[PDB]
């Protein structure tokens, strides 16, 4: 009936060594430090043991003006979370505590944060695309529904603002359930999406709500920004298994759960790998990413924002999270400094779901073409930087119009981006985004200008802006003739 | 006995702000009243209409910003600090009463040509101020252009003929 | 009455770090806590817990008389955690991070708290304004904002923060003391006299009233480098609970990391990437998390963070320099190719941003810089080209150049003399003259009123000569109906007063004397203004 | 150490500072009188603040 | 013959910092290693001396 | 198999954590020994043995197009050649993707068929010659 | 009074650790075997406490034919070396020793090696220019008199040159006295100095004498090359504080200080930083730096030489010393390939001086 105590041998950093006479608990049990002496509840949680009497283990609240020898007590049980319909709405931490001043929570049912995998027979691969609205995803990238993405891409690209805009175009469309996963991010980013949920009436709490929020971030200790997206998934998996309903995912960001553990390895005394991280990290990561994945009672459609640091795509971080997505979305600093965004390069990132079959064969080889088209391309960069325009073929010069057109005409402004744009975002649909494409593929939209195309939605705004810009182009016209006429 | 107000995070919020406006209107220096802000909006009580105007009140009516003097005082600018506060930031709109007090200053203090901007300011708003203010400046503003003060000097004196790095002050 | 507690001796002693040895086996010391050491039977060696073992020793930092220090010293203990004196006293102090005040010729704050929550913190909605166009315009830098100075050495990083910390000083004499906007000058690692040349040029300018300055030199105990900034952002809080503004200056935080690299491998902490311990990214994210602008509730309070990190070779692929590019907001990226390419402050804006944007500029800056937004996004494509079309040319190729030259500064620029020099690029009222002559010109409209001088006075009212247009502006804005009319009649006055008057005769030297005497005069314009 | 503590406080040699000096804030009948030569006047007051 | 010239330098100096990268990295794991050796205890090493 | 340079984390991992010595990319010593260990056991076995015989298709991805990296020399010093795609191939509409001069087989001919031995050996004549063509002609 | 004993304890190259079973004195003392046991004296200085009954202590001299049970001697004190008039026209060692086989040294008060920085009160940053003759040196780097500058530059280029020109310049027309630090450079250039100074009457014996010579060269062991710049201060502080005159210091070269402290904390078992340094790299070269600063009472004008291994900048050593000068000087291979001497790269270099405030505005 009662539980066990052990007491402390050693604190380095947030790593604690734990003495246990009688015997030691399972890995990942979590195990309480009373607030009497540090003034907070200092959770702590098991990774690993060292002897048969002794465990070390992390800590997600800072371990300050902590003694030796203190008790530390054996819950008998991991880090429970809570789960239900009164989790909506509401901010949580790591250990599912409400940080917002909202009141308590309602809770029938508290699962654990670890749960193994789903086994192969209960996964479930269904081809069905998923509208994002955004013009560059709709036709290279189309992502699943069900599925995995992955937003990866340096600092200053535009992949929170993707996630932003994804929100706001799909969860509220979205009939299911909604999940956020601060995982290092800002501490701003969360007051800016709370206060958007909220003023979009996602978060609507005298109502219903139908979005979660949980947020570890850069201030947090290692030990929390690691157990974030397994509290996510604790909130997701309820909503799939139990209620059946379909649910999002979105998580900015998984690098930071990793470094999480770098930073922590060496204090584990496990002998660091390469550039600097655990040995275990794919493993680990691994053990998190299986979790996230459709099965026969529901789909997870989860998206995932990675820093890929010093914009260098081999690190192994982001390496590794190749294998575990669906929609390898790529972002870049040379499409984000030349004024398109959302800065993709739709070269170096390939979807699953674009197949033959699996979408509209139209969708396909137009978008074929288009990835055929950019790499000619980048090999005539390659040449017009170094002969001229002039040694090229008419038929040559054609395509490199085009690519030149499709390249700005990808761009797109969001309603997020209002801010910066200064310029309201356009919704751009499926079918819609073939029409323009195609047309311009074939020459259908040659005379066209080029700027025309820069940062709008479909082809109809095109024409708009057309029209306006030779509008503005005659009254620099004329006016230079009542220059010269006055003087 | 009023619609109940609310933060940006939905949060209930407090309007009990009477006991607060007195500790303005009591003070002496014009500082201490942005204290009295401070230490309201720490309460949970966030300034209102009337609150500001009182401060605009204590500012035009009390001497000096702080007990000793302090170089560039300038009795108009923190007034006009008080709206971008008001406008922008807080939400809250001012009134007739708000730009009064912010003209009366312009008035005491001689500047002319902002009076202008401001007459025109608040009819571009709605607001129409009061004609024994609109007259002081048009006085102020004929007694400077027949005493030649319509301008300071320095900028009506030529300019060095001959470019000169020490000539034109620099 | 006060009998001190003793938990052990010194057992080893390694430069700035040492070893306790303890007395008994049931004592037991906290993590992160003061120590005291007995140096003498008078004074006192502060010291922090960084380590807890098994052997019951502890790893400790030294932060003051280690000198002192011997093997064998009786090791006493506060049980609390590192604190500070704190209040409006110390404002025009310099100050050792443990609060010693440095001497020239009741109140205590925590070093390391918790930040602000997620619902502790309103977004970004006011500005700061550093006096600088590009960071006004371009970058606008709010409060509550993070914004990292990125750039090698000697390029200008520390003046653009201490342009900054001069810039709001002329404000906060007009406004109220609520919405005046200290400031924090940390410098870790630096050299002595370079503290002290700060200090005299903020006692000239009487920027030293709201100004506090933590130093932490070279030859000072790497802990004491290492807790500098937190001493800083510890000043910080109270104003931010205060409600009260406040401005951080973190100088070189790369110096920060070798002093905790330092702690972390003399103390036997495993190392890492580029031989840091590992956790130096949580390092300078408890530093950073701690900015915020604060919510209504709290005051409304705010602290406006400028870290600055030292580069070599202009890479972004270091480890400390990721880490923080990570945190920030923005950068602020100076490019030594263009400081050496002759523009000062060398911003490099394809790199330079900022994730607030538009809502913390103003009303009247949100304008004129999407405006420039605009005007440089078509630039950038074309300045590559050596200008063939000299009469050809478009007109981005022309108010760009201009607008360059006016990015081109020394001090800090007042508001209301920023954008009338940029709202005359973006409309083209400076486009007759040449790119040489763009900051005379700015000299002439800012400071030499032409049409109050020649007569020409039909405006009411605008004229640069006042100054406190510049509150009116940020309220009503340029784009408004009883302003933008004046404002084109007096810029095209000016340009017409000067490209009549003044462009003619410059137009008209030839000699070698009278150039050079021209020559230098643009070269002030460019300083001054 | 109170009393070094209080004798390391004390700058004899120096001059304790004056009290802060308000705007000047000159009158129009001043200015009347002398347009263009205030200006010249006040520099040099703070030239003989200064060295003088 | 000049682009070649650069080329030589270009892939000398690729490879020479591709191998200092190499033993770099190297070194940090063996210094992270050799750390926790000197983290590790000796032990007792009891027996009969007489 | 798909694929070998997970399994080499793997045994990093292993290797690490029991606190074998590391050494290139963190990796031990006997990683290259790890795939002798597999391919070697691939083999067309004799007559005396069944005729028997066990393929190999090991995958190994590359990043940014590396061939210098640890595992990919390895496993190229001991394949009986190697098989490389390219990604700004496949972008251009090319796929499977291949680089036929990256590409090779040492076993040339000797398991291709009598009626493609003529065929393929006419193909390698004229691909040879289509690039000393096609790389020096212009775009246009 | 009896003075203290301790025994030796362990040795691993120049490092030595020692059992003092009263106590230990503090870090910086002092500690000397007789010459009879060694051969030769050897002065130790305690750098580290290891346990209480324990000292770890660097040598000067070699440790050869050193045992573990041999008697040490607790001086007191920190390495004291001489100060004055006295100090002028001689050369002298780590220990302060005088080496040029003249006399004795007719010293009054010696003076420690290791001494805290000044305080901020007393620095006084005036900027005038250094007209040193040489035409980069003006334009781009001016010199600051007071001031700290950097001859950075890799093995060939022409920093050693630079500094015999600038003594043929500025020392002689200095009307200062002159410091000469030689860390971890040729032996053979101690040798052309102190004739080419004899020959100019700098260093006349009969006479007086401007110039102080000090010579940790490269066969020392790195515990002399890693505490003789602190000896060279020690000299030069005496002027700038005691007499209140103006300085010249010649440092040839910082890169061998620090190399020097590298090698030792590899001995003393500190875990390295990258590429192979001592984690205490920028403390062990601030405390040295910081020392190094015109008060008001005097003003020292230093020429640091710099080394770049491999041609590297982001070398740590040179790396950490740009922050504490006011005029780096950067020079080139491929420039002095190039045929041009002095090698600059004026591009990378930089001065604090170079504004309009300080010198000319056309200058600028
Ligand atoms: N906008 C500017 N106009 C004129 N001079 C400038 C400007 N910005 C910087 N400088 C000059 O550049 C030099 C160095 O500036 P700063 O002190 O900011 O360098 P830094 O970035 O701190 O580099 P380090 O820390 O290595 O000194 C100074 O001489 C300074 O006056
Ligand atoms: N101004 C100069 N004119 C001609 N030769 C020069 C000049 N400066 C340097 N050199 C040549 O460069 C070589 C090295 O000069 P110096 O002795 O200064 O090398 P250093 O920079 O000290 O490098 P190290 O310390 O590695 O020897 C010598 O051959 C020297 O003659
Ligand atoms: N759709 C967009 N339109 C215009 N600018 C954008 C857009 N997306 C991103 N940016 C620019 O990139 C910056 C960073 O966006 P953010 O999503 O915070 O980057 P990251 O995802 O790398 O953290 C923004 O502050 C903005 O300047
Ligand atoms: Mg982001
Ligand atoms: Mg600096
Ligand atoms: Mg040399």
């Amino acid at each position: 009936d009662v539980k066990q105590v052990g007491y402390v041998q050693q604190i380095i950093g947030a790593v604690v060594d734990v003495t246990f006479t009688d015997s030691v608990p399972p890995v990942l049990t979590a195990l309480t430090v009373d607030a009497k002496e540090t003034g907070t509840l200092l959770t702590m949680e098991i990774v690993q043991h060292l002897d048969t009497k002794t465990a070390r283990c992390i800590c997600m609240s800072s371990t300050d003006m902590l003694r030796l020898r203190t008790p530390v007590v054996n819950t008998g049980s991991q880090i429970t979370v809570p789960v239900g319909e009164a989790t909506l709405g509401r901010i949580f931490n790591v250990m599912g505590d409400a940080i917002d001043q909202r009141g308590p929570v309602k809770n029938k049912v508290r699962w654990p944060i670890h749960r193994k995998a789903p086994t192969l027979a209960e996964q479930s691969g269904k081809d069905e695309v998923l509208v994002t609205g955004i013009k560059v995803i709709d036709l290279i990238l189309p992502y699943c529904k069900g599925g995995k993405i992955g937003l990866f891409g340096g600092a200053g690209v535009g992949k929170t603002v993707i996630i932003m805009e994804l929100i706001n175009n799909v969860a509220k469309g979205h009939g299911g359930y909604s999940v956020f996963a601060g995982v290092g991010e800002r501490t701003r980013e969360g007051t800016d999406l709370y206060l958007e949920m909220m003023g979009s009436k996602v978060i609507d709490l005298q109502g219903d709500s139908k979005c979660v929020l949980v947020y570890g971030q850069m201030n947090e200790p290692p030990g929390a920004r690691a157990r974030v997206a397994q509290t996510a998934l604790t909130m997701a998996e309820y909503f799939r298994d139990e209620a059946g309903q379909d649910v999002l995912l979105f998580v900015d960001n998984v690098f930071r759960f990793t470094q999480a553990n770098s930073e922590v390895s060496a204090l584990l005394g496990r002998i660091p790998a390469a550039v600097g991280y655990q040995p275990t990290l794919a493993e680990d990561l691994g053990m998190l990413q299986e979790r996230i994945t459709s099965t026969v009672k529901g789909s997870i459609t989860s998206v995932q924002a990675v820093y890929v640091p010093a914009d260098d795509i081999t690190d192994p971080a982001p390496a590794t999270t190749f294998s575990h997505l669906d929609a390898t979305t790529v972002l870049s600093r040379s499409v984000a400094e030349a004024g398109i965004y959302p800065a993709v390069e739709p070269l170096e990132c390939a979807s699953r779901i674009m197949d033959p079959d699996a979408i509209d064969v139209n969708h396909y080889n137009v978008a074929m073409d288009i990835v055929e088209m950019l790499t000619k391309y980048k090999e005539l960069q390659d040449i017009i930087a170094v002969l001229g325009i002039d040694e090229l073929s008419e038929e040559d010069k054609l395509i490199v119009d085009r690519a030149r057109k499709v390249a700005k005409f990808m761009s797109q402004p969001f309603a997020v981006a209002e801010v910066f744009t200064g310029m309201k975002g356009y919704y751009v649909q499926l079918e819609d985004c073939v029409s323009d494409f195609g047309s311009l593929l074939m020459g259908q939209c040659d005379n066209i200008p080029e700027m025309a195309f820069y940062m709008v939605g479909g082809l109809d705004s095109v024409k708009e802006k057309a029209a306006k810009m030779a509008a503005e182009a005659a009254a620099m016209r004329e006016r230079a003739r009542k220059a010269a006429e006055a003087k | 006995a009023g619609g109940k107000r609310y933060d940006l995070f939905g949060y209930e919020v407090s309007v009990a702000t009477g006991p607060f406006i007195e500790e303005i209107k009591k003070a002496q220096f014009y500082d201490d009243a942005g204290e009295v802000i401070v230490k309201m909006n720490l309460a949970n009580t966030p300034p209102d209409l009337q609150t500001y105007n009182a401060v605009l009140e204590r500012i035009l009516n009390c001497k000096s910003k702080r007990s000793q003097p302090v170089k560039g005082e300038n009795k108009f600018a923190a007034m006009m600090d008080i709206l971008e506060e008001m406008d922008a930031r807080s939400g809250i709109k001012p009134n007739a009463e708000s730009w009064g007090y912010v003209l009366k200053e312009l008035v005491q203090a001689g500047d002319f040509r902002l009076g202008w901007v401001c007459i025109a300011g608040m009819k571009s708003l709605g607001i129409t101020p009061d004609q024994a203010l609109v007259d002081a400046n048009e006085a102020n503003a004929a007694k400077a252009k027949a005493a030649g003060t319509d301008f300071p000097a320095y900028l009506k004196k030529a300019a060095p003929e001959s470019f000169d790095t020490k000539a034109w002050g620099i | 009455l006060e009998a001190k507690q003793k938990i052990g001796f010194v057992h080893g002693i390694d430069g700035t770090i040492a070893t306790i040895a303890p007395a008994a086996s049931k004592v037991t010391v906290p993590y992160n806590t003061v120590l005291e050491i007995a140096v003498s039977a008078t004074n006192i060696a502060n010291a922090l817990v960084f380590n807890l073992e098994k052997d019951g020793s502890i790893g400790v930092i030294l932060l003051d008389n280690i000198s002192e220090v011997r093997s064998g010293q009786d090791v006493y203990a506060t049980g609390s955690l590192l604190k500070i004196p704190v209040g409006f006293h110390m404002l025009g102090k310099i100050i050792n991070p443990l609060g010693k005040e440095i001497p020239t010729g009741t109140k205590l704050g925590l070093v390391e708290e918790m930040a602000p929550n997620i619902v502790s913190r309103q977004p970004v909605n006011y500005n700061l304004l550093t006096g600088y166009k590009v960071i006004d315009t371009l970058i606008p830098v709010g409060r509550g904002q993070r914004e990292l100075i990125l750039g090698d050495r000697q390029t200008g990083k520390t003046s653009i923060a201490l342009s900054t910390i001069l810039n709001q000083t002329k404000v906060n004499n007009e406004i109220l003391s609520k919405n005046n906007v200290l400031s924090v000058y940390v410098s870790i690692g630096q050299r002595c006299s370079n503290v002290a040349r700060i200090h005299r040029l903020l006692t000239e300018y009487d920027a030293m009233k709201y100004c506090t300055i933590v130093a932490a030199t070279a030859a000072d105990p790497a802990g004491l480098q290492y807790l500098a900034p937190y001493a800083g952002t510890t000043l910080g809080e109270e104003f931010r609970n205060s409600g009260r503004h406040i401005l951080l200056v973190y100088d070189d935080l790369s110096k920060q990391a070798v002093s905790y690299r330092q702690i972390s491998l003399l103390l036997r902490r495993p190392p890492g990437r580029e031989a840091y311990p590992g956790d130096v990214f949580y390092l300078h994210s408890r530093l950073l998390e701690r900015s915020a602008m604060m919510s209504p509730q709290k005051g409304s309070g705010s602290l406006t963070s400028l870290p600055i990190v030292e580069t070599l070779s202009n890479d972004v692929t270091a480890y400390i320099v990721t880490n923080v590019i990570s945190i920030t907001d923005g950068q602020i990226y100076l490019d030594a190719k263009l400081f050496t390419g002759g523009q000062r402050p060398a911003v490099n804006i394809g790199l330079s941003v900022s994730r607030v944007g538009s809502s913390a500029q103003n009303k009247a800056m949100k304008k004129v810089g999407g405006a420039l937004k605009m005007l440089m996004g078509e630039y950038r494509k074309m300045a590559g080209e050596q200008t063939s079309g000299s009469q050809n040319v478009s007109p981005v190729m022309i108010r760009g150049a201009r607008c360059l030259q006016l990015f081109n500064q020394k001090g800090p620029s007042y508001f209301m003399d920023a954008i009338v020099a940029l709202y005359a690029v973006t409309n083209g009222y400076m486009d007759d003259v040449k790119l040489q002559y763009s900051k005379f010109y700015e000299f002439l409209l800012l400071n030499k009123d032409l049409p109050v001088l020649y007569g020409q006075v039909n405006n009411k009212y605008f004229y640069m000569y006042n100054k406190n247009l510049n509150y009116f502006i940020r309220y009503f804005g340029l784009n408004h109906e009883i302003l933008e009319p004046e404002l084109k009649k007096y810029i095209e006055i000016h340009t017409n007063l000067f490209l009549d008057n003044y462009q003619s005769r410059m137009n008209e030297l030839k000699s070698d004397e009278d150039l050079v005497q021209l020559k230098n005069l643009l070269y002030a314009c460019k300083r001054t203004v | 150490a109170l009393a070094k503590a209080s004798a390391a406080q004390v700058d004899w040699t120096s001059l304790p500072a004056a009290p802060p000096r308000p705007s000047p804030s000159a009158p129009d009948t001043l200015i009347r009188l002398l347009g263009s030569v205030v200006d010249d006047l006040a520099d040099a007051d703070k030239v003989e603040q200064k060295y003088g | 013959g000049n682009i070649t010239g650069l080329m030589q330098l270009a892939d000398y100096t690729y490879n020479k910092t591709r191998k200092e990268l190499i033993t770099a990295e190297l070194l940090e794991i063996i210094g992270t290693m050799t750390a926790m050796h000197a983290g590790k205890k000796v032990g007792l090493k009891k027996t009969e001396f007489w």
